[PDB]
């Protein structure tokens, strides 16, 4: 899941972490208006939504840049008006781009230095992570790949909690001096108990800067959620923005099935997450293009076969279905009797290849092709990922 | 350290099984299907129902009763997501020397702090969580594979990928080679056992001749897997080892299924894991179709070797 902007900053603000000041505007009115309520030198204003690039986007009221500046509150108010209802379109969004329903209004800080600073999960390390670079305001890969005498790491015991030590050493390390020292030591801090709160995978701060006043602030971060705790951050997920998503893996989510959107044409659900990364693979592996990955989970019902081939058949890039279920101890003649049920109810028009496996796959391998519907069926997963991609040339 | 419990991923027909979550939808009927297979299956758990009968099998309220009244030696867990992590920890705390965790969605905040009480002691071998589990093919069964496509025979098989392994599990026994030992480690991020834990076992175990290493995107645990083949599977009588990397069109930044299954800055990329592997003498099949020909032809090639020198 993806928080918008302002969804994330406050939940940052809320726990003690310092960010830009900052309002969310409806309307162009109260962009105006937040603008106005700042007590800010300067105001910058920021379309809400989820996709990069924003700050060169354009507007089909022919605003160009998501992202303004000026210290005029009136400047917001105008410019606002050219975003709100109209639709922005990046280098990350379809040639129709986002609805933009809400604005950013926010004081602009200037940045005197910049660091870099994530708290994160590692897999190598078995625990939490501090990661830091003097070096911010860049990717962090490529100063890791110019500069790795520049990446600082802290392990942070999970019971023990973060301790100051960890936390004045970092600071130090990132080139805090003095009170700066005191408040990014201290934000480091509020940064890692956020990181635990809200059940983060990643809380990834940069640039981690001073202001000319001599204030530490966290200018921009991004917020990775672990989707396994969704159980216990409630409150959270149901800030989730599903309607930038592809809509077909809306739905697919409304029916525990785990769908990815890729740029083929030969669609394929599979159980199993690995086997379907395979199937996606092997598919191209001779030749073809994969629209999807669909992963049905461990169980196979009449009723879950039903709903993954209506999103397939209703998707326009598809023009083939490579289906490959391992029936496991159930008898795979009661999956291609779901098989074909659903796809008479559907009215399959799109060549279908399917690979069963388990028990009775010689009754069943005879449903599929006495089925008076588009379906061929395969041996293995070879002949099936050659097969499907013969159906389109 | 944790890593002296290793051995205890070798299951077989001496061990003796208790299920947690026994009474519940998974861990019933997987029960049954163990007492099909033979599986020394003994009692299980959950809580609040210590005392009733079960599969003509007497449930417990703790692990610590269920291993006093059984003498069961390996645990594994069906509870749901919220508990299943409380459940891994009471094993270790049982001293349970093998446990396995099938339960998928345990947050990985949960994990890390069972993987720190886990790598602290060395009773207790973890295999998981979202896998799974583990087979001696004809000797014991812990988990949801399907016996019937297994085969006793030369070939291990350690793999993040449930129904992948059973493709390589049905090749190899179509191509008549056979499996030693198969280990499911599932596919989450933090788990109890890597695939260096599996191969020091199969490179160290007789009746393992050739190890399939069926790996996928996101971690290191190929690459470091890749160096330790370099470090003991090389020099003479070294043994073939074939993988397949999946999840070469994955698209970045995705959760491919799996929660540990998605490249993130660059890193867990299936590219990076084949050069790692074939640096190390790991022959990757292209194709996942192939575990079993590629694993066979191996085999071959050393026969045409001898014939040829003699
Ligand atoms: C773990 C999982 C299987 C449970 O699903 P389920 O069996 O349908 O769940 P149930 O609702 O029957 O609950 C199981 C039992 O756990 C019991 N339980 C709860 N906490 C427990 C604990 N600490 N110890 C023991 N049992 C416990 C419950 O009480 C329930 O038994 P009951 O219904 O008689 O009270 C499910 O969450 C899951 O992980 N799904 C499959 C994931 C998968 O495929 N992973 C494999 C990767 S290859």
């Amino acid at each position: 899941m993806n928080l918008q902007e302002y969804q994330s900053k406050k939940l940052m603000s809320d726990n003690g972490v310092r960010v830009q000041r900052f309002f969310v505007a409806d309307t162009a009115n109260e962009a105006l208006e937040a603008a106005k309520r700042l007590n800010a030198k300067e105001i910058v204003l920021k379309a809400q939504i989820l996709a990069g690039g924003r700050g060169k986007g354009v507007f089909n009221s022919g605003l160009k840049g998501g992202v303004h500046l000026t210290k005029d509150p009136n400047v917001v108010g105008q410019l606002a008006k050219q975003m709100i209802g109209y639709n922005l379109a990046t280098k990350q969004t379809p040639k129709e781009g986002v609805k933009v329903n809400k604005v950013m209004v926010a004081e602009a800080l200037d940045i005197s230095r910049e660091t870099y600073l994530a708290i994160l999960m590692d897999r190598s390390c078995n625990g939490p992570v501090l990661v830091g670079s003097p070096q911010g305001g860049v990717d962090i890969e490529e100063v890791a790949a110019s500069n790795p005498e520049l990446i600082f790491k802290e392990q942070i015991d999970i019971f023990e909690g973060i301790k100051d030590s960890q936390a004045q050493r970092m600071a130090e390390n990132l080139g805090f001096v003095g009170p700066l020292k005191s408040q990014a030591a201290d934000q480091i801090t509020k940064l890692y108990n956020l990181f635990l709160k809200i059940d983060a995978t990643q809380v990834e701060v940069n640039p981690f800067g001073e202001t000319p006043e001599g204030q530490v602030v966290c200018f921009d971060a991004k917020i990775n959620f672990d989707d396994n705790a969704e159980f216990r951050q409630k409150d959270i997920f149901a800030m989730d923005d599903k309607s930038e998503n592809e809509p077909i893996e809306n739905e697919a989510a409304k029916y525990d099935l785990k769908y990815i959107g890729l740029d083929g044409n030969i669609a394929c659900f599979v159980n199993g997450a690995g086997l379907a990364m395979a199937t996606c693979d092997i598919i191209f592996l001779n030749g073809g293009k994969p629209a999807n990955f669909l992963d049905l989970g461990g169980g196979v019902k009449e009723a879950q076969v039903y709903q993954a081939f209506k999103l397939l058949t209703a998707d326009p890039k598809v023009e083939a279905i490579l289906v490959n279920i391992f029936g496991g101890i159930v008898n795979c003649a009661i999956i291609a009797n779901g098989i074909t049920k659903a796809c008479r109810e559907l009215e399959l028009k799109v060549p279908l290849v399917v690979r069963l496996e388990g028990t009775n796959v010689q009754e069943a391998q005879k449903i599929l092709n006495n089925s008076g519907l588009p379906i061929t069926s395969a041996i293995d997963l070879e002949d099936a990922a050659k097969k499907a991609v013969a159906s389109v040339a | 350290s944790y890593t002296a419990s290793r051995q205890h991923l070798y299951v077989d027909k001496n061990t003796k099984i208790i299920c947690q979550g026994f009474t519940g939808k998974q861990g019933t009927f997987h029960s049954q299907q163990a007492l099909e297979y033979g599986t020394k299956l003994v009692g299980g758990t959950t809580p609040g129902k210590g005392g009733q009968t079960h599969l003509g099998l007497p449930v417990f309220n703790t692990v610590k009763e269920a291993k006093e009244q059984t003498g069961a030696t390996a645990s594994v867990i069906y509870v749901p997501p919220p508990f299943a992590a409380a459940a891994i920890n009471e094993a270790i705390e049982a001293e349970i020397p093998l446990v396995v965790c099938i339960t998928e969605g345990i947050p990985q905040q949960d994990m890390v702090r069972v993987k720190h009480k886990l790598l602290r002691q060395e009773k207790t071998r973890l295999i998981g969580p979202n896998c799974p589990g583990v087979i001696n093919p004809g000797e014991c069964k812990i988990g949801i594979m399907p016996g019937h496509i297994h085969k006793k025979g030369r070939i291990g098989i350690v793999s993040r990928s449930g129904t992948l392994t059973y493709e390589a599990v049905h090749q190899t026994t179509q191509v008549g080679l056979g499996q030693s030992l198969c280990v499911g480690i599932g596919g989450d991020p933090f788990n109890g056992t890597d695939f260096i834990d599996c191969l020091e076992i199969f490179l160290n175990d007789s009746a393992t001749e050739g190890i399939i290493l069926i790996g996928e995107i996101g971690g290191n645990a190929e690459e470091n897997a890749a160096e330790f083949l370099k470090q003991h599977n090389s020099g003479p009588n070294s043994k073939p080892v074939v993988s397949f990397i999946a999840g070469l069109t994955a698209p970045p930044g995705r959760r491919m299924g799996h929660a540990g299954a998605i490249i993130a800055g660059g890193k867990g990329g299936a590219k990076e894991k084949i050069s790692a592997l074939q640096s190390a003498g790991v022959v990757v099949s292209m194709s996942p179709a192939q575990l079993g020909t590629t694993i066979y032809k191996e085999f071959e090639k050393r026969k045409m070797l001898e014939n040829l020198y003699f």
